This record gives structure tokens, sequence and C-alpha cells, in this order.
């Protein structure tokens, strides 16, 4: 519920960065998906120790769709900030948070 | 006399050897816990 | 002459470096009935040409001056030997001296001669240096007689031959911990020789902790200062289809081919996994079977190797080696990566520069192993009960006592072994010592070579306590010294191909850009603004932050530990809320640190609230409260500076990296296929944490040797001995035959280009860097010109391009340096 | 200062002190060296004899601290003697010296005895090249600040990382069934063991995993507090036994995740750092060469 | 327009979008674990099994 709640609040931030030149809300928004990914994971965790404490187990069709979307959302919102982050300076007069 | 020097160490072993050869005994060594049942029982070679 | 002159020294090496232990008698017979006819041979080039040049001009070259030394020597100790100079030891330090004849080859090479022309005067300059060393290894020493001397009086039956019960002994105990090799256990002798893990024990950590860091920095730097001057020495004194989608689809595609290799299952031959593989390796061959014609048919030295990499990917679709051929697949990214093959070529344009560097350290390699075979061949024999000392006595069953228990003891067969790493020819010697220079397992091939008593007899207890000089000569020239003049070498290389401060600056004042504040309007949330960044504010968030560090390790084994946790969590949300509300949402999210403030915060809050949930009914979401002390990176602008300054040439060269990465993947690869079905046994190196059953496995073994571990007990754990996995196919009664002696080929390479790469890697990171390391931070530089912008910045909030004329009194704010 | 009526020392202060003084602590240094440290109290005949020239060697630096101290001013009066940079060194030594020699033979421990082997620092006094070659590690070293204000940080930041995650965890291994022994094979050091989780079960035969057991290395390597889990994350950076500990937490709590937390240390804490160092140091050589070309 | 209309954050937003429906529809379908003491095969998900 948690994870879905983050994805929630962060496609409003994905969307409303396209309007009124707010290139800057595209940073919040991405670090939201990337705890909804982590929440995910350790959602994953619970379920996974719970097959391992009720006879044989099997992951069959969801568990692919879960260990996806986890694994897509993390990275999509560690690129998607790395992306939205300008640049490691490279010179001695270059800077984060520079003007444009 | 028979002296016994037991153990793996640095120190000197002249003395008592020589203490072993004057006084009508032997000397024997005991490195390891292996060589205690056969130096042990050795001195009756010397006693007979 | 000039040739026929080496010919006789070649003659007289290849004699030299072929007596073994056990040696044919011809051998022994070819060995002398060629030395003194050589001897005599070696006595008219020192008549005929000393003739030739007169009468004083045979003194007037140290080339020739310890010639003299060699007949002198030669001689003497051919009538020393029919005299009664046994002893073998003492018969075998002369012939040790017979070898220092073999410096004519050396004597025949230009630049052979004339890199000691002033590496012999590094010593001589720094000998004021060395004996500092000394000095500070003489006084660790006796600290270490007084701390632990006479203390390591364990009751226990386990041998601890690394005490500090004399000073000789002492001297080998804190070299050794010097070499870093093993220095935990003495640690830990050290730790167990005084109470315990209690509060009076393990201060003795302290004398290691000191030992080892201040003691190699300063080794470190001496070494460091004599390589540069003595290369400055040797550099200056000689100075005076064509189109981007077919190869960005091709390129993405080699990939797969090749982490198509790396998952794979080397135990079960065929897998229910390894048939799937199987069939894309029919796609990924006939995917690049076409697109050998889309480039010769519009054609006809770097594409034969990919035809030849498809043409044997095509053959499979003993002939079993073969499948060590198709590793390649990734070598052929070469091609159309065209970043990758700049750095292929410049590491090869970098060898032919350690070529020089070489030779004469595998010389000095080969007399080591040659002295070492006069020394200690035939002694590295043992029994398993070291009390019988001859292969005739060792026969037989024996008692071991489990714990030193008396009244515990256990039946084993007594073996006469062999070590595994001898001194009986040039080969063995050599692999001794190649283990020895890499600092893994020295101190149990010295504390076996000072035991060593006759030829073919056991360890004596501490028999020869002066052959340690033998080992601490070698570590010193080679590990110490040659080692690091060959790095000295690449550095001092890499340094030319790398006036200036004018330019740096004036490409400064050229490129720069202003910077923009957030300086806001409406005084109602301008008076949050201000009580945001001032100093005393941001200096209250550092003393939080430290408390929260300090609250952080008071936890121990064995509740106000989370109550803190929420009251700091609530703090620091409410700071991120303050600011922003200072900042509008604008000009808080424009400071990269601002957004890692925030994802600190948002876990901080998730972590608070799971914890809750889970004690109203996650191991490393609480590891988002310890990330925040690196938030104390904003402060420390000097650590921030340098950080950034390597950060920046980690990310310029990421070719180099990929090299090693390669490196990685094939020798990965090779070693699942080679010992990939050897079983997984305890006590053994090949267990379960050290394997190669699966890729990760294997390359995390890799990663251990290269950190230079224990890697000469893995390549002893693959040698054509080894019991094969149960899983595996193998006919009954041959079980015994899995691993190969390859490994000796796989590991000793590994290491030494693991240890090229690495070096590489480490210095392009410097000279890529040599304007921020070779910076006087007084004279002149970019700190004034970043100066300069904060300055500007300030009276310019947003950056609008530039400003206002007045506010010219910036002037009065500036240092002289600059202003 | 006062006037020339207690110099009647500095007549032979300037003659070839040097090359006596250097031949004692010499024979102080061998002094020091031969003596052989006994168990429990013990001693021989040669440990005897030492401890008699040790008072032929503190009164010989103590005369000739009395004769180097009165004769510039009473201690100082200009900062002369105490304040003069390798004056105060061998002051502390003899000063120690006399110190313990005397409370030796007060109570007729062993702590301040070894405050005898500083002396051996006094030959660095007595040559003046050795004396500028120390002088300039210590002047090299504040280049190297910026860099060990960063191992220490992150050297605490791992330590309270490996606090928080293996706190408590390396404390069970498999004893024998009904003993107080642990179940090992002949090469194999005892390792941690797990009941109900991904860790490693043990394997020999009469064997149960229990807890109670103190910890790997005689309970010295585990995260069970900040100063042993500093302790064994210092250890690990210096790439000795790194592998024992990976080993061990593998053992303990499962194989999948924690070496996440040991590849991390050993390429920023080992790799990265020894590379910071070795660029900071070989600048530093490099500008102090460049600017004596310049002469 | 730099960081918001590029391809590079568009592709990115893409591959995002993948994880959101699978995620939204992995709360809902419980089709990731099965169990069998041994004819009872179970179905596990967040909600109902
Ligand atoms: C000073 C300047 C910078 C210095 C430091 C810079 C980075 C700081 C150090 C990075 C942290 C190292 C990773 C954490 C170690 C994880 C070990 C582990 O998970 O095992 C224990 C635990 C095992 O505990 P457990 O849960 O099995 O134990 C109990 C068992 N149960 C709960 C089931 C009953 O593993 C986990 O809890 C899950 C961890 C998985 C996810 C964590 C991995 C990602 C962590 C961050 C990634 C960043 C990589 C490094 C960053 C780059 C820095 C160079
Ligand atoms: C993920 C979130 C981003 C990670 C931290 C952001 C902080 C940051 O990277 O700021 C840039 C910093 C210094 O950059 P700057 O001051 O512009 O240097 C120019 C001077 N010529 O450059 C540096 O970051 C220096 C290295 C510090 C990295 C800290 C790691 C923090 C993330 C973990
Ligand atoms: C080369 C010719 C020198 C060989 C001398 C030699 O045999 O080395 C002996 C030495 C170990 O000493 P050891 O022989 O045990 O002492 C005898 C007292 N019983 O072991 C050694 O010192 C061998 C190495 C000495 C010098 C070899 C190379 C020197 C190069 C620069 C120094
Ligand atoms: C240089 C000058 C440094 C010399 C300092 C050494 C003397 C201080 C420690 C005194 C000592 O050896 O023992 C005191 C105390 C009792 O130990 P003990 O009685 O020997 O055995 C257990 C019974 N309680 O000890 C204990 O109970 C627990 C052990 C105490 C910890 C010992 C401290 C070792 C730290 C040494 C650091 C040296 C590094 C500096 C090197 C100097 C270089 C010039
Ligand atoms: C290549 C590297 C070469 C290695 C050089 C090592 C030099 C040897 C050191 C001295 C030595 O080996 O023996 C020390 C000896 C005292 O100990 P000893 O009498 O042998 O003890 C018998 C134990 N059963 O004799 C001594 O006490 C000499 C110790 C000298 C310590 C003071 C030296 C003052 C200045 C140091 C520079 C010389
Ligand atoms: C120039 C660079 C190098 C300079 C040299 C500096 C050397 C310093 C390195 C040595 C530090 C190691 C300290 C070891 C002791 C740690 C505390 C300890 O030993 O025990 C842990 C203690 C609880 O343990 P326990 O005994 O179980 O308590 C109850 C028992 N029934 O729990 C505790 O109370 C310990 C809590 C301490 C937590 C501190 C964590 C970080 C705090 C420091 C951050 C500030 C950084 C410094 C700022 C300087 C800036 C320039
Ligand atoms: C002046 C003379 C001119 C000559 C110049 C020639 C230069 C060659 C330099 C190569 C380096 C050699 C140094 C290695 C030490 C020797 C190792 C050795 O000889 O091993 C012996 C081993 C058998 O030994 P044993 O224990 O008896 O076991 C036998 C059972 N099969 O038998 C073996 O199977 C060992 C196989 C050896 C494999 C060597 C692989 C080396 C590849 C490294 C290339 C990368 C190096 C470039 C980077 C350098 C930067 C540091
Ligand atoms: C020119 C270079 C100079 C060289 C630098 C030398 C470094 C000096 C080392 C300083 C060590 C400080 C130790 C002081 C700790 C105080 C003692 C204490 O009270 O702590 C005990 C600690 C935990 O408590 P304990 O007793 O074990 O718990 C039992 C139940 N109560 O039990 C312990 O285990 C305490 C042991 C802590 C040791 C931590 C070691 C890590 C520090 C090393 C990192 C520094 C790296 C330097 C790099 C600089 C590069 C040039
Ligand atoms: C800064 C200076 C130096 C920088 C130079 C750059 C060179 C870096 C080289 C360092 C490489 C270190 C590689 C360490 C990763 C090893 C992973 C591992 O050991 O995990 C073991 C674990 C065991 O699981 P398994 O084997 O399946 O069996 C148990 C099943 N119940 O396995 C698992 O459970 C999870 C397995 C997935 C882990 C994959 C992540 C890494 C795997 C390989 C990464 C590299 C790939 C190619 C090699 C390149 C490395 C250089
Ligand atoms: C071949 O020389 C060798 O025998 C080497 C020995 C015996 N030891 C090790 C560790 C080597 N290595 O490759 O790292 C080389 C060595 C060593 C010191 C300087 C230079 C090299 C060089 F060989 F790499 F040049
Ligand atoms: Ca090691």
């Amino acid at each position: 519920v948690f994870s879905l709640g983050f994805l929630i609040m962060g496609t409003i931030c994905a969307l409303m960065a396209f309007r009124k030149k707010r290139d800057y809300l595209l940073r919040p928004a991405s670090m939201f998906y990337v705890f909804a990914g982590l929440c995910l994971f350790v959602s994953l965790e619970v379920m996974r120790q719970s097959v391992k404490r009720m006879i044989e187990y099997y992951y069959s069709w969801s568990f692919a769709c879960a260990c996806a979307a986890f694994v897509l959302l993390f990275l999509g919102g560690i690129s998607l900030l790395l992306f939205s982050l300008p640049r490691m300076p490279q010179n001695p007069w270059e800077s984060c948070m520079d003007a444009e | 006399v028979f002296t016994f020097s037991v153990g793996q160490h640095n120190y000197d072993r002249g003395p008592i050897q020589w203490m072993a050869c004057e006084n009508k005994g032997y000397y024997y060594e005991i490195p390891s816990i292996g060589a205690i049942r056969i130096n042990t029982q050795e001195y009756l070679d010397v006693l007979g | 002459f000039y040739w026929l002159v080496i010919l006789i020294v070649a003659l007289n090496t290849l004699s030299i470096a072929s007596e073994h232990h056990n040696q044919p008698l011809w051998l022994t017979h070819l060995q002398d009935i060629a030395n003194r006819v050589l001897l005599s041979l070696f006595t008219i080039e020192m008549l005929l040409k000393m003739y030739g040049l007169g009468l004083r001009q045979y003194f007037m070259s140290i080339f020739n001056r310890f010639d003299c030394f060699v007949v002198c020597s030669g001689i003497l100790e051919l009538l020393l030997v029919e005299s009664g100079a046994m002893t073998p030891l003492g018969i075998s330090v002369l012939r040790c001296i017979r070898l220092l004849r073999l410096f004519k080859i050396t004597k025949y090479w230009t630049s052979l001669s004339n890199l000691v022309a002033s590496l012999l005067n590094s010593i001589r300059s720094i000998a004021s240096l060395l004996l500092l060393l000394f000095l500070f290894i003489i006084i660790f020493a006796l600290l270490g007689m007084q701390l632990f001397g006479g203390r390591y009086d364990f009751e226990d039956t386990e041998v601890r031959r690394s005490n500090f019960d004399n000073f000789p002994q002492a001297l080998i105990s804190v070299f050794q911990v010097l070499t870093g090799e093993d220095w935990n256990s003495v640690m830990y002798n050290g730790i167990m020789a005084y109470g315990g893990p209690s509060y009076p024990g393990v201060l003795v950590c302290i004398y290691f902790i000191i030992l080892f860091v201040c003691g190699n920095y300063i080794l470190l730097n001496v070494f460091l200062a004599i390589a540069v001057d003595n290369l400055a020495e040797a550099e200056s004194l000689t100075s005076a289809v064509n189109a981007t989608w077919f190869t960005n689809f091709i390129l993405l595609f080699i990939l797969l081919s090749s982490a198509a290799l790396a998952a794979e299952d080397p135990i079960r031959a065929e897998s229910v996994r390894n048939q799937i593989l199987g069939y894309f390796d029919i796609a990924f061959t006939s995917v690049f079977t076409v697109e050998i014609v889309l480039k010769m048919t519009t054609y006809g030295y770097f594409n034969i190797l990919d035809l030849l990499v498809v043409a044997v990917s095509l053959i499979s679709m003993v002939v079993k080696i073969l499948r060590v051929l198709r590793v390649l697949r990734p070598l052929r990214a070469i091609n159309r990566a065209k970043g990758l093959k700049h750095v292929v070529q410049c590491v090869f344009v970098a060898i032919r520069t350690i070529g020089n560097i070489v030779l004469v350290t595998t010389l000095l390699q080969f007399m080591f192993a040659c002295i070492g075979v006069q020394l200690f061949k035939g002694k590295f024999f043992s029994c398993n009960d070291l009390s019988k000392m001859t292969e005739e006595e060792c026969r037989g069953y024996y008692y071991v006592y489990k714990d030193g228990d008396p009244t515990q003891m256990e039946l084993r067969p007594r073996q006469w072994i062999h070590n595994d790493f001898h001194f009986d020819n040039v080969l063995s010697a050599m692999m001794s010592l190649f283990t020895v220079s890499t600092f893994e397992g020295w101190p149990q091939l010295l504390y076996r070579a000072i035991d060593s008593n006759e030829e073919d007899m056991g360890p004596v207890y501490n028999n020869r306590v002066e052959m340690a000089i033998f080992f601490i000569i070698y570590i010193i020239l080679i590990a110490f010294f040659m080692m690091n003049i060959f790095v000295g070498f690449v550095i001092v290389t890499f340094q030319e191909q790398g006036d200036k401060n004018q330019r740096q600056c004036v490409q400064y004042a050229l490129k720069a850009r202003p910077l923009r504040c957030y300086i806001p309007k409406n005084p109602y949330q301008y008076q949050v603004w201000y009580v945001v960044t001032s100093s005393y504010f941001e200096y209250l968030m550092f003393a939080l932050i430290m408390l929260n560090t300090i609250c952080l390790g008071m936890q121990h084994y064995h509740h106000i530990s989370d109550i803190l946790n929420v009251a700091f969590t609530i703090i620091f949300t409410l700071e991120m809320i303050l600011k922003l509300l200072a900042f509008k949402a604008r000009g808080y999210f424009g400071d990269p640190w601002n957004v890692f403030d925030f994802l600190i915060v948002i876990g901080s809050i998730i972590d608070v609230i799971l914890s809750e949930i889970d004690t109203f009914l996650s191991a490393f979401f609480r590891l988002f409260r310890v990330m925040r002390l690196i938030k104390l990176l904003s402060r420390a602008e000097g650590v921030r500076t340098l950080l950034w300054t390597f950060i920046k040439s980690f990310q310029a060269l990421p070719y180099v990296a990929l090299l090693i990465v390669m490196l990685f993947f094939i020798y990965a690869v090779i070693g699942m296929q080679m010992f990939g079905k050897i079983a997984l046994v305890d006590g053994t190196q090949i267990n379960r944490n050290n394997n190669f059953q699966t890729f990760p496995q294997a390359v995390l073994l890799l990663f251990r040797c290269a950190t230079g571990e224990a890697w000469q007990e893995i390549l002893l754990a693959c040698s054509y001995g080894k019991l094969c996995d149960p899983e595996s196919d193998y006919a009954p009664g041959e079980e015994y035959t899995c691993g190969t002696n390859f490994a000796y080929y796989y590991f000793i390479s590994f290491y030494m280009l693991c240890a090229f790469l690495i070096i590489n890697l480490f210095v392009a990171v410097i000279m890529d860097n040599f304007d921020y390391l070779t910076r006087d931070w007084s004279i002149l530089g970019p700190h004034h010109l970043d100066e300069f912008k904060a300055i500007w910045a300030e009276y310019d909030p947003e950056a609008k391009g530039r400003i206002k004329h007045l506010d010219v009194t910036l002037l009065r704010r500036i240092q002289p340096p600059l202003g | 200062q006062n006037p020339l009526r207690k110099a009647c020392i500095s007549i032979v202060e300037w003659k070839p002190f040097e090359t006596i003084i250097l031949l004692t602590i010499f024979a102080n240094c061998v002094a020091l060296a031969v003596y052989l440290p006994m168990p429990e109290d013990d001693n021989n005949s040669l440990n005897l004899g030492l401890e008699k020239l040790e008072y032929f060697f503190l009164t010989v630096f103590s005369i000739e601290a009395a004769m180097k101290i009165i004769a510039y001013g009473f201690l100082f009066h200009q900062d002369a003697y105490l304040r003069s940079g390798w004056n105060v060194l061998d002051f502390i030594i003899v000063f120690l010296g006399v110190f313990t020699a005397i409370l030796e033979q007060v109570n007729v421990v062993k702590a301040l005895r070894a405050f005898r082997v500083l002396r051996p620092l006094r030959l660095v006094s007595g040559v003046p090249s050795l004396q500028v070659v120390l002088n300039s590690i210590f002047k090299a070293m504040l280049p190297l600040f910026h860099i060990a204000l960063l191992v220490l940080f992150m050297v605490i930041i791992y330590a309270i990382i490996g606090l928080e995650l293996f706190k408590g965890k390396m404390h069970k291994t498999c004893y024998y069934i009904g003993t107080d022994i642990v179940a090992t094979v002949e090469n194999e050091k005892p390792s941690p063991c797990a009941r109900t989780g991904s860790g490693r079960p043990c394997t020999i035969n009469g064997s149960e995993c229990r807890g109670g057991w103190p910890g790997p290395n005689h309970g010295i390597t585990h995260f069970d507090n900040f100063g042993f889990s500093m302790l064994t994350v210092y250890q690990c950076i210096t790439m000795e036994g790194w592998t024992d500990v990976l080993y061990w937490v593998n053992d303990a709590i499962g194989n999948e995740w924690p070496w996440i937390y040991f590849v991390t240390l050993i390429l920023l804490g080992s790799f990265f750092i020894l590379n910071l160092v070795l660029g900071v140091l070989s600048g530093e050589f490099t500008k102090e060469r460049e600017k004596a070309k310049s002469r | 327009m730099s960081p918001t209309e590029a391809p590079k954050v568009r592709v990115t937003l893409f591959c995002i979008l993948v994880g959101i429906v699978l995620a939204m529809t992995a709360v809902v379908s419980d089709h990731w674990a099965v169990l069998s003491p041994h004819c009872e095969a179970a179905h596990f998900g967040l909600w109902r099994i």
C-alpha cells in the first residue's frame, strides 16, 4: 500500500514537471519512485519468508511481475535522478547548481 | 641423577647434560606429548 | 670475442642453473668438468686482453675491476674444497660466490649499465632515510620485547613462531607486521597474552595499529622518493552498415553473446538451463554470420579475429580445449568501441617502456633462486610427526592429541611429506620466491627455512636463525625497491605526455558562468530565509548530526534507542520543511545536497513508521539514519574538493576500468571451465564460500586473489589431485581426477596481469590530476577565482548576466593575491 | 644570564663530545638488545648485570644533562635548553630514567620500564643529517590531513553500518552434542553456524548448532559493539583477512547480501584510499623537486 | 527543456510506466506462490490466498 502510494505521489510530480518550465520538479518525483521500488522489495521479503514458514513452494507468475516492477522502478528512479542532476563539474570553473 | 629437558625452548642444555653425565645418571629430552611414554620408562635401562 | 665471451657465460649459466636435488651422477660430472675448464677460459680472457690494454688500464674501469675478484675467488675456492672445509653450508656459501660471474652479460648492455649510474647513488644519498627506517624497526622491536616478551606462554600445544622472545625474533616479527602479512594473528596472540577481549587486553592493539600505519607510511614515502629521484636521473640525464544503426545494434548483441557465457553450469553437463543457452548460441551466431558479408561484400587484421570467433562458434555450433577459445567473444568489442582500442594500444605502448626494468628484475629473481637452491635444496622434507627425522623412520602410525589433551588421542599414519613450495630446482625456487614477493605465505617459508637441518632430514626448531637474512634482503630488494622503481618508471613516464597557471586562469576567466542564489522577496518569508542561512543555525544542525552519530554508536549486544531515533527524525523533517518554506520549493531542489537531505528524510520517516507498524502487529531501511553524517561533507571544503577532484578523473577514464572488468570476465569463464567440478569440502580452499561453480563465485574468488589473499593456496587447491563433485560425470574408481596443473599458468599470469592493469588505473587517475596535486596553494590558483565567483553571485542573486557597476566597490573585498 | 660563576664545564663542552656520547648511547642500545625477557618474574645472570649497567648509563646522561642545563640558564632563561627542539626529548629521557630507577629502589611497576626504548632516539640527535631527514616526514604529512579525515570518517561510517547489520549474529556454532567442544575439521577454523536461517548448517555427525559462543577469533572479530566493530573494519581495510570476516558473516546470516558490504569497503576503503595517498605524496615529491630544480 | 523534453529522460519515463502497471497489478494478482503439503494446491498473494 505504501509503495503504491509513493507511485501515486510520484506520477503527480512527473507530470506537473512538464509545464511552466518546472524541470526541477523531476528531482523529487524520481526519488519517490525509488522508495516505491524499495518498498516493493521489502514487501517481497515478508511474503518470501512467509512462504518458508508454512510441503513444496514455487513462484510461478506474479513473482516475476514484482521482481520486474521493483528493479525497473528502482533503476529508473535512480537514472532519472542522475539525469535531472546536472553534471559532475569536470572543470575548475564548472559547479553543481550553476546558472543554466 | 637423571635429567629431563621438557618442551621446545631456546635455553642452554649443556649444564643439564653435565649434571646427567657426571653423577652416573642420564639425560632425556621430552619435546611433545608423544615422547613422554618412551622417555619416562627408559631410566630402567640405566638402573639395570 | 664480443659474442664468444657471452657464449661462455651463457654456457656457465645453463650449467649452474641445472643443479637440482638427486641429479644424475653424469650431471654432477658435467657440472665440474665444465667449471675448471671454463674458469681457465675466464683466465685467458684476463690475460690476453689484459696484455692488450697494456699495464695500468685494467684498474681504471670498475667494469673489469671485480673480474679479478672472480678469478681469485674461483681458484681460491678450488683449493679449499681439497681441504677440510666441510659442513656443506660452508662448501655451498662459496658456490653462491661462484654465481657472481653472470655480470658479464650485464657488462655489455648500454642501458643495463646506464640505469645503475644513479640507481646505486639512490641508496647512497638516501642512506640517512633508510637508517631512520632501521631505527624505527629497532625501537618497535625493543618495545615488543617489553610488551609481549616471554608472554606467549599459552598452555595449549599450538606453535606460535612469530613471538617477541628475543631480539632476532622480535626483529622478524616487527618486519613481518611491517610487510602486512598475517599481522592480525600476531595481534591476536598479543591480545590473548594479556587478559583477552576485555578492557585491559584489547589496548595492546594500539601497538600494532601504530606499527602498521605509521610504519607503512614512512617506508612507503622513502621508497617513493627514491624511485622518483632515480627515475628523474634516468629521464633527465638522457634528455640532456557503416551507420550508427548497424554498429550500435551489433555492439549491444556482443554483450548478450558474452553474458550467455557467464550464465552457465559447469557441473551439470547439459543442465535444464544449458540447452536454452545452446539454442541462444545459434541465434547469437547467425546474427553475426550475416554481418560478416555486409562488411566484406562491400569489401574483399581486426575482423579476422571476429571471423575466427564466429568460425569456432560454428564448428561447435581434445576438442574440449576449443571451448576455452570462445572467451574472446568480448574481445571483438575492441572493433566498434573506438575509445576502447585507444587504451588497448596505449597499454601496448606502455609495455614497451617497462621492458628495461623487467629483465634486470627477472635476472635478480633467477640469481636469488640459484642462491636458494644452494642453501635450502633437499631441506624442505618433513614427517607427519616431527620426532622422526628420516624417510625410513617416518613409517607406521602415531597418535595426535586433540586440544593437547593426553587422554584424547587418535591414530594417524605417518608419511614423509614434501613442502608445496620448495627450493629443489630453479623452477621451484623461482615459484617459491614469486609467492614470497607477493607477501603471501612468506612467514611459513621463513620458519621452514630456519628449521632446515640437512639434505634429506627433517626440521630442527630454530636451527639456523640467520637464514632470515636471505628472506629479508630479497624482500627489500624485490618487493620494496624494484617494485617501487617500477611504479616510479610508469609514473614518471606518464608525467610527460600528460605558462601553465596563466593558461588555466585565462581559460577560467572566459568560460566560467555566474551563480544563482535564490534570494527571495516578501520579508514575511524572508524572515525564515534569514534564520535559515545563519551560521548559528547550520552549526546547530552540524552539532545535532554529530549528536545523532554519537547516539548511533551507543548500541551494543546484550528502549531509549528508538525514541531518540524518532526525536531526531522529527528534528530533521521539521528542518527540511522549514528550509522548504524559506525557499518555496524552487531554491531548495536546486542544491544537490538538498536532494540528498530530502532523500534521507523520506527514508528516515519510512523507517520509523515501518518499525512502529512492526511493533503494532526490513533490515536495510535502518541504514538511512547512518547516511546522515555524509551530509557532514557540505562543510569540509578541502575534503569535498579532494573527493570531487578524484571522482572527476575516475569518471573521465572508464575505458581503463573496462580492461579490468574484461580481464575478470575472461579469467572467470576460463576458470569455471578448467576447475569448476572440484568438490566443496571444508578445511580446503575450494569450499562453500570460495569456489568456481557459478560466475559470481568465480568473480569473487578472482577479486580475493586480486587483493592478495592466500591465492597461493587456491593455486594448490586446483592441481590434478582433487576429488570431483558428486553431481558431475566420471567413470567409477576415476574420482580424484578433477583440477588440472594448468593452475600454475592460470594464477601466476592472472596476478601479474591484475597487478599491471590495476597499476595502470592508478597512474592515469593520478596524472590526469597532476594539476591539483602539484599546486602551490598560495601563489595563485582557481580557489581565488572561486572566491571571486562567490562574492560576485552575492551581489547578483539571480544571474541575469552581469551586474551594476558600484554594487566597483567589491574590489575592496578581495584578497591581495587577486584584488 | 648570570655571570660565569657556574660555567666550570663549558670548557670541554666544545671538545669532540659527539664521538663519545654516541658510543655510550650505542652501547646502551646494545645492552637493551641482548636483554632476555623471561616469563613470570624469572631472570638469569646476564639480565642481572645489565641492570647494574643501567646505573652507568643513567649517570653519564644525567651529569651531561646537568652540564648542559646549568651552562644555559637556570632551566631556560631565554627558552635556551628546554626549548631547543631536540634537547627536551633527551631531558624527558634522562628524567624518566632516574625517576623509575629510584622508584624501583623505593618499594624495596614495569609500565614506565617500557619508556627505556626511547633512548635509541638519541642517535637522531647525534647526527644532524638524520635530524633534517626526520623533519621532512612531518613536513610531508600535512598534505595527508584531508585524506586522514576521510579515512577516519569512512571507518566510522562502515563501523556503524556493520554495527547495525551484524550486531549479535556470530554467536552460534555447532558443538558436539552434550559437550562444550567446538566441532571442526582438520584445517577448518571455528566458524559461525545457523539454525532456522539461510546461514550454514554444519555437517559433523555428532554436532548441534547452539549459541553462547564468544565469537570467531576467540571473541575479537565481531560487530558486537562500536569498539570491536571499528577494530574489525580497520582490519578489513588493510586487506588482511577480510575474506575471513566476509565468510563468517556469510555463515552467520546468509550468502547473498553480505558481499555488498565487503566489496564496497575494499574498493573504497583500500584501493581508492591508497590511490589518494599515492597521488598526494608523489605530487608533493614532484613539487619539492621542482622548487629545487630552480636552485 | 534540457531535462524535460529530451529523449534520454523520456525513454526512462517510458521504462518507469512498465514498473508502474506491473506493480499496480502485482498488488492485485495473487499468482506468485504455491504450496503443496501432500491435491490442495494453493496460490498466495497480498490480500487473499
Ligand atoms: C565517507 C564518504 C563515503 C563513505 C561511504 C560511502 C557509502 C557508504 C557505505 C555503503 C553501504 C554498504 C552497503 C550496505 C551493506 C549491505 C550488507 C547487507 O545487506 O547484509 C546485511 C543484511 C542481512 O540482514 P538480515 O535481515 O538477513 O538479518 C536478519 C534476518 N531476518 C531479518 C530475515 C530475520 O542485509 C539486508 O538487510 C538487506 C540489504 C539489501 C539491500 C542493501 C544493498 C544496498 C545498500 C546501498 C547500496 C549502495 C552501494 C554502496 C554505495 C557506494 C559507496 C562506495
Ligand atoms: C587525523 C586523523 C586521525 C586522528 C586519530 C584519531 C583516532 C581516533 C580513533 C579511535 C576511536 C575508537 C574508539 C574506541 C572506543 C569506542 C567506545 C567503546 O570502546 O565501547 C563501545 C561503547 C559501549 O560498549 P560497552 O562497553 O558494551 O558498553 C556497555 C557494556 N556493558 O559505546 C560507546 O560509548 C562509544 C560511542 C562512540 C560513538 C562515536 C561515533 C562517532 C563519533 C565521532 C564523530 C565526530 C567526528 C570527530 C570530529 C573531528 C573533526 C576534525
Ligand atoms: C635476461 C633473461 C631474459 C628472459 C626474459 C623473459 C621474461 C619472462 C618473465 C616472466 C615472469 C616469470 C616470473 C614468474 C615466476 C616463475 C614461476 C614458475 O617458474 O613456476 C614453476 C611452475 C612449477 O613449479 P613447481 O612448484 O615445481 O610445480 C611443478 C608442478 N607442475 O611451473 C609453472 O607452470 C609456472 C608457469 C609460469 C607462468 C608465467 C606466466 C607469466 C605471465 C605474465 C604476463 C603479464 C606480465 C605483464 C605485467 C607486468 C607488470 C608487473
Ligand atoms: C603517521 C600515521 C600515524 C598512525 C596512526 C595511529 C592510529 C592510532 C590508533 C588509535 C587507537 C585508539 C584506541 C583507543 C580506544 C579506547 C579504549 C577503549 O576503552 O575501548 C575499548 C574497545 C571497546 O570496548 P571493549 O573493552 O572491547 O568492550 C568490552 C566490554 N566493555 O575495544 C577495542 O577494541 C578498542 C580498539 C579500537 C581500535 C580502532 C582502530 C581503528 C582506527 C584506525 C583508523 C585510522 C586510519 C589512519 C589513516 C591515516 C593515514 C595516514
Ligand atoms: C576503485 C578501484 C578498483 C575498481 C576497478 C573495477 C573492478 C571491480 C572488480 C570487483 C568485482 C567484485 C565482484 C564481486 C561480486 C561477487 C558476487 C558474490 O560473491 O555473491 C555470491 C552469491 C552466492 O550465490 P550463488 O552463487 O547463487 O549460491 C548461493 C545460492 N543459495 O551470489 C548472489 O547471491 C547474488 C549474485 C548476483 C551478484 C551480481 C553482482 C556482481 C556480480 C559480478 C559483477 C561483475 C560482472 C563481471 C565481472 C566484472 C568485475 C570486475
Ligand atoms: C618478472 O619479474 C618478476 O619475477 C616479478 C616478481 C618476482 N614478483 C612480482 C610480484 C612481479 N609482478 O609481476 O608483480 C614481478 C616484478 C617484481 C618487481 C618489479 C617488477 C616486476 C615485473 F616483473 F612485473 F616487472
Ligand atoms: Ca595477506
